[PDB]
C-alpha cells in the first residue's frame, strides 16, 4: 500500500551491520535537499512564518529550522 | 442534446457583442451556449490523442546480477585489482577486509578486496515528450430543436444527422467551423498551445499502463537511467540504488539486488493523471480548452413556420435534470408537416402568462407522417408551474413543481464559479468572457496574485497545505495588524485551494 | 412438448416458470425454428412483435404465465417453438421447446 | 443486412480446449451486447454466455464454471469464446447472436438489472464435437 | 533507491481524479498516528522540549505539535 | 497481486443498489459507487446511479 | 531476515492468517486493488505492480 | 407503513440491497447474532430473538 | 434470524491466529478471540491462544 | 440490533392518527417516574449536584431538572 511503516524505528543493535545501513544519512539529507531545490519561494515563506512567530532571535531560527523540515516530508 | 444527463455542465447564457462568446471547455463537462436568437448549441470536448512522441531518458525498476567476483590483496600490496573494473556493464566495489597469517599473507593490516557483478535489467519504464505539434483536441456539436428521445447519446450518423457535428483542432489549424445544415456555421477559434501547460509534461508507461507526468518529478527520480531511444543491450547508468554491497564479518562483500522497484514507483505516482494507448496513439484523460465561438453565421431553422394545430401526447411524461431543468419528450398525432410546436411555463391557466424561460429554441417537428416523437427542455419557475403544450382546448398540461429559491441558485453559482477558479486559475476569468474592461483588469491581478502565490507555495499536497492553513489563520488572527488582512487572506486561499477536493 | 393443428386454425403454445417473482414474463421473447433453419424470433419483451415478422403471430402474458398464438395455420407453420427470459438478473434461459406439426 | 459468422468449430478429445471465433459486419459491433448460445444435437436451445459493448460486463450460465471466457475485439469487429477442459456433454451447435434491443441504451455498456431483450440475429452456428 | 520523490508535490490538477486521490488524506494521518500509538513516551519528551521552548502558551503549544509531526517522520 | 474477470451493475436513478451475484465470494473485490445517468443510457430519472 | 514485533503487524499488505490449506482468502483485499472511476460515467479496476 | 427515509437507513439489521437473486447474503452479520463468551477458551453463538 | 452448525478452531500460545475453512464463505457469521490455554488443553506453553 | 432509532422524530403531520399516537406521552413519562420510584437516593445526589452549580435559584433548579431527566435515560 502507501504507508509502510520504515522499519529503522526499531533498528537492531549489534555488531554487524544492518540491512541497508550505508545509506540512511543521504536518504534523508537528500530528499530534503532536493525538495528545497526545486521550491524556493517557500524558504521565503518560511522565513516570513517564522519571524512573525516567537519572540527572541533563537525561538525565530529554531522555527525557520522546524518549518524547512516539516514541509518536505508533508509530515 | 449530448449535455441533458452530464451533471456537470454550465449555461454561458448572453452574448453581448452580437458575436462571439469566449468559452473554456473540460473533460469532466460541457457548456451549453444560448443566444437571443440563435439555436441552443451544445458543445463538449471528448478526447485529446498524442501521436508519435519522442522518447527521452528511460529508467530500469527490476535489476539482475549474474555472476559475482572478488579479489583480496594480503594487505601489503598495491591494490585489489580485476579486468572487469574497466567494463562499463559491471558493478564494482572497493572496501577493506581484515587479513593475516590465517588466510596465507603474512602481515596484520588491512587489505583491500573489490567485488565486482555484472548488470542486466528487465522490463522498464520510458519517458516520452509532448511537443506541442502533434497534439489533437476532439470537439462534438450539437444542437437542440427536433431531437429525438435517444439521439442524444447515439454513436454515429453524424455525417448523416445534419444536427451533430464533430471538429478536429491541432495547433497547425486552430481555428475551424462546424457546418450544421440547415442551421448554418459554427466558428471555433480556439488556442491549442496553451491548453494544459505541456512542455513540462511527460508521458509515462511501465507495463501498459501510462500517466502524464511533470518533468521536474521525472528528473529527480533515483534510479538506473540511459538517455536516448532504446534498442539493444544499453549502457545503464548510474548502476546502483538497485545493487547493495553488503559487508559480512569483515571478511567478506555479499552482493543483492532490490526486487523490482515497481510498487514503490506506483505509490510516488500520487496525484499524477492517467491516460490510456491504443497503437502509437495516447488519449489523454483530463484537460481543458479556451474557443471563442463565432456565432455570427447560425440561423433559426423553425421560423416562418405554421404553429401546428393537432394534439400532443407525453410518452414518458417529464424528467428532471440534475440543475433544475426541465426534459419533455412531446409525441405528434396530426399531419401538418413541419411546424412550430407551441410549448410554455404558465400558472394561472385562466389566463396563460409566460413565466419561466424556454430553453431549448422554436422548437419544431421536422417529420411529416401520423406519429412524430421531439424533445425540447425548458428552465421553470421556482414556484409549482404547468407545463402547457398546445394551442387550445386540446392543449396538454402537466404539473411540475422545483424546489430551490433564488437565493440558493446565487449561492450554487457562486460555488460553482469558485470551483472553477480554483481549478483554472485565470482561464476561468475567461470563462464567458463577452469581453470588456472590468474582466480584463480581474484577469490581469489574478494572473499576478497567481503567479505569486504559485511561486511561493504550491509545493505542498493536501496535508503541508492544510496545516500552514491552520497555522497562517492562527497567527493573523493574533498578530494586530495589517498583516491580520494579509494572513486571513493567505488562509481563505489556501483551505480552500483544499476542501475543494 | 408438442402441440398439433389444422390449416386455418389458431395454437396457443404456453411458457411457465415456477415461483419467479411473478415478473418475469413481462420480459419473455419468443423464437421459431423451422427443421434445419437458424432460429428467428417472433416476440420480444412479452408482447411486442418485430418489423418483418407476420401479424398471424400474436403473444399474451399474465402473472403466471405467457401464450404465443398463431391463427390461420399454415404448413410453415410446423417448427420448434422456444420461449426465453432471466433466470436472474444476469442470466437467459431458453425454455423446454414445443414442436409444432 | 447484418451477417454473423462462426469459425473454429471441429473434432477434439474430451479435455481439450477449442477457440471459437464470430465475425461481425454491417452494424455498429461496438455497441450492441454479444451472446453465445448452443444446440446440443436433436435438443433445444441453450443459452451459453453474454458480453457487452467493451468488454467489462461477462455474464455466463450456470453449467459453465468457469469453463468458457469469452471475449471481443471491436476494432475487428470479432467475437470470441475459448474453451477449457471440454466434455462430452457440449458437443453442439453454437450460435453467434447479436443484441440489438439493448441498443434504449445506445452505448451497450450499462448492464442494469432484467433489461429488455430479444435475439432475433444469430449466425449459422458452429458444430464442436468431442469425442 | 531508497529517497523516491513523491508527485503530490506537483499535483496536476484538473477535473478528472488523479491516480491515487483516494489515499492521501489516511495516508498522512494514519502514518503518524500509528508512530505514535507505537511510542508513547516521546509525547512526554516532547511537551517537556516544548514546555522548555517559548514564552507564551499559543507558542508552547505550536512547538509541540510541530515536534509531533517532524518526530514520526525522522524528516 | 494479479487480477482477472471484471465485471460490473448498475441499477438506475431511483432504484435501490447495484449487486453482483459475485459479492458474495470471498475471492472478489468489490466496489460500490454513482454514475450519471439518464435519457442516454436506458433509465428514465435523472439522479446520481 | 529478522524482523521486529510491531513491524510485522503494522504494514498494509493483505494479509493471510496462518496454515494455508485449502482455498485461500486475504482479510485485507485493500491496497492492493485500485478502483479509479471516468468522469462519473464508468469504473475501472488496476492493480499496484 | 409510510416511513421516512433517514429512518429506513439509519436502522442496526442485516440489509441486503435490492435484487433478491438466489441463495441471499447480508452485508451486516453484526447486531442479530451475539458471541457471548464463557471462560477457560469456552465461545457460544446466539441469535436473537 | 437463524442459525446453524456451529465450527470453532484454536491455536496454540504462540502459533498464530485460528482460521476455520469456512470464513472464505458470504454466510457464515465468525468471529475471533482469546482462550486461556496451556498444557492442560493440549499445547505446551501458557499464554493466551 | 440495540439502538433502532425511534421515528417520532420525523412525525408524519396529517390530519389522519398516525401509527402510535395512544402511547407517547405516558411512555416518556412512565419511563422517568419509574425510574425515580425505584432508586430514590439519586435524588439527593442530584440535588447535591445541582446545588453546588449554579448562581440564581432558577438556574439550580433547571439543573436538577435536567438531571434527572438526563440519568433515567442514560442519554
Amino acid at each position: 500500500a502507501v504507508t509502510l511503516p520504515s522499519h529503522s524505528t526499531r533498528k537492531l543493535q549489534t555488531r554487524s551491520q544492518t540491512w541497508l545501513e550505508s545509506r540512511e544519512y543521504t536518504k534523508h539529507l537528500i530528499r530534503v535537499e532536493n525538495w528545497i531545490f526545486r521550491n524556493p519561494g517557500f524558504a521565503l515563506a518560511a522565513a516570513a512564518i517564522a519571524w512573525l512567530l516567537g519572540s527572541s532571535t533563537s525561538q525565530k531560527v529554531i522555527y525557520l529550522v522546524m518549518i524547512l523540515l516539516i514541509a518536505p516530508a508533508y509530515s | 442534446i449530448r449535455c441533458i444527463g452530464v451533471s456537470n455542465r454550465d449555461f454561458v447564457e448572453g452574448m453581448s457583442g452580437g458575436t462571439w462568446v469566449d468559452v473554456v471547455l473540460e473533460h469532466g463537462g460541457c457548456v451549453t451556449v444560448m443566444a437571443q436568437d440563435k439555436p441552443t448549441v451544445d458543445i463538449e470536448l471528448v478526447t485529446t490523442t498524442v501521436s508519435n512522441m519522442a522518447e527521452v531518458r528511460s529508467y530500469c525498476y527490476e535489476a539482475s546480477i549474474s555472476d559475482m567476483a572478488s579479489d583480496s590483496r594480503c594487505p601489503t600490496q598495491g591494490e585489489a585489482y580485476l579486468d572487469k573494473q574497466s567494463d562499463t556493464q559491471y558493478v564494482c566495489k572497493r572496501t577493506l577486509v581484515d587479513r593475516g597469517w590465517g588466510n596465507g599473507c603474512g602481515l596484520f593490516g588491512k587489505g583491500s578486496l573489490v567485488t565486482c557483478a555484472k548488470f542486466a535489467c528487465s522490463k522498464k519504464m520510458t519517458g516520452k515528450s509532448i511537443q506541442p505539434e502533434n497534439l489533437e483536441y476532439r470537439i462534438m456539436l450539437s444542437v437542440h430543436g427536433s431531437q429525438h428521445s435517444g439521439m442524444i447519446v447515439n454513436d454515429t450518423g453524424h455525417e448523416t444527422d445534419e444536427n451533430r457535428a464533430k471538429v478536429e483542432i491541432t495547433p497547425n489549424s486552430p481555428r475551424a467551423e462546424a457546418t450544421l445544415g440547415g442551421f448554418g456555421s459554427l466558428g471555433l477559434d480556439c488556442e491549442p498551445r496553451t491548453g494544459l501547460d505541456f512542455s513540462d509534461l511527460y508521458y509515462l508507461t511501465m507495463n501498459n499502463k501510462h500517466w502524464l507526468v511533470h518533468k521536474e518529478w521525472f528528473h529527480d527520480i533515483p534510479l538506473p537511467w540511459h538517455a536516448g531511444a532504446d534498442t539493444g543491450t544499453p549502457h545503464w547508468n548510474n548502476k546502483e540504488a538497485l545493487v547493495e554491497f553488503k559487508d559480512a564479518h569483515a571478511k567478506r562483500q555479499t552482493v543483492v539486488v532490490l526486487g523490482s522497484q515497481e510498487g514503490a514507483v506506483h505509490t510516488a505516482l500520487a496525484g499524477a493523471l492517467e491516460a490510456e494507448m491504443d497503437g502509437a496513439k495516447g488519449r489523454l484523460s483530463s484537460g481543458h480548452l479556451k474557443c471563442r465561438l463565432k456565432m455570427d453565421k447560425l440561423r433559426l431553422k423553425g421560423v416562418s413556420y405554421s404553429l401546428c394545430t393537432a394534439a400532443f401526447t407525453f410518452t414518458k411524461i417529464p424528467a428532471e435534470t440534475l440543475h433544475g431543468t426541465v426534459t419533455v419528450e412531446v409525441q405528434y398525432a396530426g399531419t401538418d408537416g413541419p411546424c412550430k410546436v407551441p410549448a410554455q411555463m404558465a400558472v394561472d391557466m385562466q389566463t396563460l402568462t409566460p413565466v419561466g424561460r424556454l430553453i431549448t429554441a422554436n422548437p419544431v417537428i421536422t417529420e411529416s407522417t401520423e406519429n412524430s416523437k421531439m424533445m425540447l427542455e425548458l428552465d421553470p419557475p421556482f414556484g409549482d408551474s404547468y407545463i402547457v403544450i398546445g394551442v387550445g382546448e386540446k392543449k396538454i398540461t402537466h404539473h411540475w413543481h422545483r424546489s430551490g429559491s433564488t437565493i440558493g441558485k446565487a449561492f450554487e453559482a457562486t460555488v460553482r464559479g469558485a470551483k472553477r477558479m480554483a481549478v483554472l486559475g485565470d482561464t476561468a476569468w475567461d470563462f464567458g468572457s463577452v469581453g470588456g474592461a472590468l474582466n480584463s483588469l480581474g484577469k490581469g491581478i489574478h494572473q499576478i496574485f497567481g503567479a505569486a502565490f504559485k511561486s511561493l507555495f504550491g509545493g505542498m499536497s493536501w496535508f503541508s497545505q492544510i496545516l500552514i492553513g491552520t497555522l497562517l489563520m492562527w497567527l493573523g488572527l493574533n498578530t494586530k495588524n495589517g498583516s491580520i488582512s494579509l494572513m486571513c487572506l493567505a488562509l481563505g486561499g489556501v483551505l480552500i485551494f483544499l476542501s475543494t477536493a | 412438448v408438442s402441440v398439433s393443428g389444422s390449416p386455418g386454425q389458431s395454437i396457443t403454445i404456453s411458457c411457465t416458470g415456477t415461483s419467479s417473482n411473478a415478473d418475469t414474463y413481462n420480459l419473455v421473447s419468443w423464437y421459431q425454428q423451422r427443421p434445419g433453419k437458424a432460429p428467428k424470433l417472433m416476440i420480444y419483451e412479452g408482447t411486442k412483435r418485430p418489423s418483418g415478422v407476420s401479424n398471424r403471430f400474436s403473444a399474451s402474458k399474465s402473472a403466471t404465465a405467457a401464450s404465443l398464438t398463431i391463427s390461420g395455420l399454415q404448413p410453415e407453420d410446423e417448427a420448434d417453438y422456444y420461449c426465453c427470459s432471466y433466470a436472474t438478473s444476469r442470466t437467459l434461459v431458453f425454455g423446454g421447446g414445443t414442436k409444432l406439426t | 443486412e447484418v451477417q454473423l459468422v462462426e469459425s473454429g468449430g471441429g473434432l477434439v478429445r474430451p479435455g481439450g480446449s477449442l477457440r471459437l471465433s464470430c465475425a461481425a459486419s454491417g452494424f455498429s459491433y461496438s455497441n450492441h451486447w454479444m451472446h453465445w448460445v448452443r444446440q446440443a444435437p436433436g435438443k433445444g436451445l441453450v443459452w451459453v454466455s453474454r458480453i457487452n459493448s467493451d468488454g467489462s460486463t461477462r455474464n455466463y450460465a450456470d453449467f459453465v464454471k468457469g469453463r468458457f471466457t469469452i471475449s471481443r475485439d471491436n476494432a475487428e469487429n470479432t467475437l470470441y469464446l475459448e474453451m477449457n477442459s471440454l466434455t462430452a456433454d457440449d458437443t453442439a451447435v453454437y450460435y453467434c447472436v447479436r443484441d440489438g434491443v439493448r441498443f434504449y441504451d445506445s452505448t451497450g455498456y450499462y448492464p442494469d438489472s432484467f433489461f429488455k431483450y430479444g435475439m432475433d440475429v444469430w449466425g449459422q452456428g458452429t458444430t464442436v464435437t468431442v469425442s
